[PDB]
RNA sequence: CCCGCCGGCCGCCCAGGGAAACCGGGAGGCUCCGGGCUCUGGGGGGAGUAUGGCCGCAAGGCUGAAACUUGAAGGCAUUG
RNA sequence: CCCACAGCCCCCGCCGCGGAGCCGAGGGCAAGCUGGUGCCAGCAGCCGCGGUAAUUCCAGCUCGGCGAGCGUCGCGCGGCGCUGCUGCAGUUGAAACGCCCGUAGUUGGCCCCCCGCCGCCACGAGGAAACGGGAGCGCUCCAGGCAGGCCCGUUGGAC
């Protein structure tokens, strides 16, 4: 009835991403050096 | 098992009185098995490449018989390039039956120069136009450096063929992916058959084959 | 062939091509000034009223506003974007009222909106929603 | 009215008109690895300085090689050219110009040339030492990563004098 | 009525020329006409021809060679100015190596790559390759 | 009687053209896109409506908007 | 040091805060797992989602683009060969006046080698710069500006 009816976990604190380049030398190897398949549920499994 | 030869070229080429695929060309022989040209291109020089796939429906008395159709292109980025489609209740045997049609029909593509002349050709040797339903190409030839400044479809075919500069326009309702490619392919396949003055010697034939 | 092609026929191709562009819709719309006159906003990227009554193949009623443009003083209806954004808005408001994506034409579902509410009482709306600021002097 | 009216000033890149392809997305990042470009405004600009070159090529290119003019702009062209060591001086005639690709353009930048003298590991660790000023070109000393250096002046780059 | 013989000359040219012919017949000769064959014989593309006097607008006859790939003419003879030849041979011609572009100046009728070697323009009358 | 020429009315049709039906005495010679002249059209409704002007005994004819609204309307062809 | 005086830049000493946001993840268009709600609330430029797994709402995790900037609204150019001179269309999709005569207007076969005039092409004179192009110069680079070292074209600011 009440407009916004419709309308919280603890957030992980976890070191920041390099800002700059560092986070553009982070994705260079992200997706060739290391293993990657980006985004399905299986690569979220492994990394638990 | 092994390749059995089922056509005079076919056992021609078994045999090595055959050496290269010009000597195919040069006279309009039709290619019907897959082996004349892999024999000739063993190394996996070519490539495939899928465009395409549509879906089909056929309204019948209960409900619709769907089927699919696919468009595959082949090229060794060396004056050849070759367009088929194929299609079959089954996705992947209308691919495979695409790519074996690709195979089958192939031309080589002529290559020329802008302006200045300096190293291997790198663009068309002229204009080519083509057409194919309502739709019309031009590849008109470009400088060296320019790149390919065409739509991302008709890019991949000139990568195919072997061509690093040409500028293209587009002309009639583009969105229809096989008929755009279909005129590509027909102004390539038109290149070697314009005359030039370059060409104009006067050669004596031979008894030869 | 169908078009004047001599070497002295300039002034007969300009006098064609000056009749004939005034078939394109939009370019009547744009240099004819009918539609000037006719926009509530006469030419302005958005404006600002006063709220005077809030009222409401997808069946989802939504919530707009009626305005009165304060340097026109003619009427209009705004929409209101956000969820639960009804209430931040109160009967006899000042609000200040821009357009939608369409310049002109209705956009989406809405039958007859053309118009968006972005900032109330001084405050922008996107902001409030996400609590950036507050209407505690409201 | 107020002399700083006359100042001049304009951009210096130019962005895709495409913005979403995933080979050119792919070959900016690589190159932004082998050159440890900080943003993509660079390469916006070395495509810039490049399509002004190739646009004065073509337009010379157009002409008779007897033309007075023809001469005059080439001349001119090749000698920054070759100053500036984006062609070799072994090529002379214009047509080598349009053939030219940024990898030149970038090879030439300071961390580069630092770089394959062996005096930094790695185009990162140059441009760290270089924010620290701890780099010399000839006598003065340069902390600009994006420095081009001349022909002539690339065995006279050594290490700051006063760097510690 | 007629006014543009060049044009149907040349229409009827490339006509015969399609479907392998060996000899032509133009019905209304004209010096440009002639002006217009001589060049394309120097050029290597219409080998040679003939003109026969009647006392009422000579007929001619042409021997083809099946070399010839198109002619046309462009109406109202626009200007070119020396400098703007480029543009015009990009929009008309296949390439820039070879196609011929004809020009009628104050030094009479000569292709364009030769009022370019004198630096010089005038009016454009044709174009052939 | 048959062999022709000019003019006219028709049928089928290779090339070629076209989205195709089809045209081929052109709807051909055209993105390889320039013979000459005149008229008309620019998504569907509102609307051949309102207001003005001319004509007519009248019925009506010629000329001819805007606000507003709408996401498709249409052509040729295939299977049921 | 500079400055009319004060700053600011730059230089020399001692001590020493390293801080990223804005949009989005169905397609156009690069980027995917849990919990709520249940054609309600809401998203959605267009197609569309939502009536019990919601890949689209609301949240958490993860991911993508640009980046000291990102997003929203209106206008102009482009997209658009959908105003078409280059370069549209007019059998059936929108569109050849019912037909003929006819002024203004537009367009008009072939022919004389050398004279005059008009158009045309080329060159030249004359006439503000700034902007634009462009030769040369290491303001640490750059946007910029017309400078600098010494033995300087009469140093240069050409065109
Ligand atoms: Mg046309
Ligand atoms: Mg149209
Ligand atoms: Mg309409
Ligand atoms: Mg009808
Ligand atoms: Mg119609």
């Amino acid at each position: 009835t009440s407009a916004g009816k419709v309308r919280k976990k603890e957030k992980k604190e976890k070191p920041r991403p390099p800002r700059g380049r560092a986070y553009k030398r982070l994705l260079y190897n992200k997706n060739f050096v290391d293993d990657t398949r980006l985004g399905p549920n299986n690569l979220l499994i492994r990394q638990k | 098992e092994e390749w059995h030869p089922s056509t005079k070229l076919g056992r021609l080429v078994k045999a090595g009185k055959i050496e290269s695929l010009y000597d195919i060309f040069k006279y309009s022989l039709p290619i019907k098995e897959t082996e004349i040209i892999d024999y000739f291109f063993p190394k996996s020089e070519l490539a495939e490449e899928v465009c395409n796939i549509m879906s089909v429906q056929k309204q019948t008395t209960a409900g619709q018989r769907t089927r699919f159709r696919a468009h595959v292109i082949v090229g060794n980025r060396d004056g050849f390039i070759g367009y088929g489609a194929g299609v079959s209740k089954e996705v992947a045997n209308a691919i495979k039956k695409a790519a074996k049609n690709a195979r089958l029909n192939i031309v080589p593509v002529r290559r020329g120069f802008w302006g200045g002349k300096l190293g291997d050709p790198h663009t068309v040797s002229s204009k080519l136009s083509g057409k194919c339903g309502s739709v019309r190409v031009r590849l008109i030839p470009a400088p060296r450096g320019a790149g390919i400044v065409a739509s991302p479809t008709v890019a991949k075919v000139l990568e195919f063929a072997g061509v690093s500069d040409v500028f293209t326009r587009q002309s009639g309702h583009s969105r229809t992916l096989m008929n755009s490619v279909g005129a590509v392919y027909n102004a390539l396949k038109s290149s070697y058959s314009i005359l030039t003055p370059d060409l104009w010697k006067k050669e004596q034939l031979d008894h030869v084959q | 062939m169908s078009k004047t092609s001599g070497l002295y026929t300039a002034r007969k191709l300009r006098t064609v091509r000056r009749v004939n562009r005034w078939a394109d819709k939009k370019y009547r719309k744009a240099h004819l000034g009918t539609w000037l006159k006719a926009n509530p906003l006469e030419g302005a990227c958005m404006a600002r009223g006063i709220v005077t009554q809030k009222i409401g193949p997808n069946s989802a009623v939504r919530k707009a506003v009626r305005v009165q443009l304060t340097k026109n003083s003619k009427k209009i209806t705004a929409f209101v974007p956000r969820d639960g954004s009804i209430t931040y808005i109160d009967n006899n408001d000042e609000v200040l009222v821009a357009g939608f994506g369409r310049a002109g034409r209705a956009v989406g579902d809405i039958p007859g909106c053309r118009f968006k509410v972005i900032k109330v009482a001084g405050i922008g709306l996107l902001a409030l929603f996400l609590r950036k600021r507050e209407k505690r002097a409201r | 009215p107020r002399i700083s009216r006359h100042r001049n000033s304009s951009k210096t890149y130019s962005t895709p008109k495409k913005p979403f392809t995933k080979p050119r997305l792919d070959a900016e990042l690589k190159l932004c690895g082998e050159y440890g470009l900080k943003c993509k405004r660079e390469i916006y600009r070395a495509r810039y300085m490049l399509a002004k070159i190739r646009r004065t090529a073509r337009n010379l290119l157009t002409l008779d090689e007897n033309d007075i003019k023809r001469r005059f702009e080439g001349a001119a062209l090749l000698r920054r050219l070759h100053m500036l060591g984006i062609l070799d001086e072994e090529k002379d005639q214009l047509d080598y110009v349009l053939g030219l690709r940024i990898e030149d353009i970038f090879k030439r930048r300071l961390q580069s040339v630092i770089v394959e003298s062996k005096l930094a590991k790695s185009v990162h660790h140059a441009r760290n030492m270089i924010k620290a000023r701890h780099i010399s070109v000839g006598g003065q000393i340069v902390n600009i990563p994006s420095y081009m250096v001349r022909i002539s002046n690339t065995s006279r780059v050594a290490i700051a004098d006063t760097s510690s | 009525v007629r006014i543009n013989v060049l044009r149907d000359a040349l229409k009827s040219i490339c006509n015969a020329q399609r479907i392998g012919k060996k000899q032509v017949i133009v019905r209304p000769s004209s010096k440009v006409i002639i002006e217009f064959l001589q060049l394309m014989q120097k050029n290597g593309y219409i080998s040679d021809f003939a003109v026969v006097d009647n006392h009422r607008s000579n007929r001619i006859v042409v021997n083809l060679i099946g070399r010839l790939n198109k002619a046309g003419v462009i109406s109202p003879r626009f200007d070119i100015p020396a400098n703007d030849i480029e543009k015009w041979v990009v929009n008309l011609l296949p390439s820039r190596l070879f196609g011929h572009i004809i020009l009628t100046t104050s030094q009479g009728i000569m292709d364009h790559i030769e009022a370019q070697h004198r630096q010089i323009g005038g009016k454009v009358i044709g174009y052939f390759y």
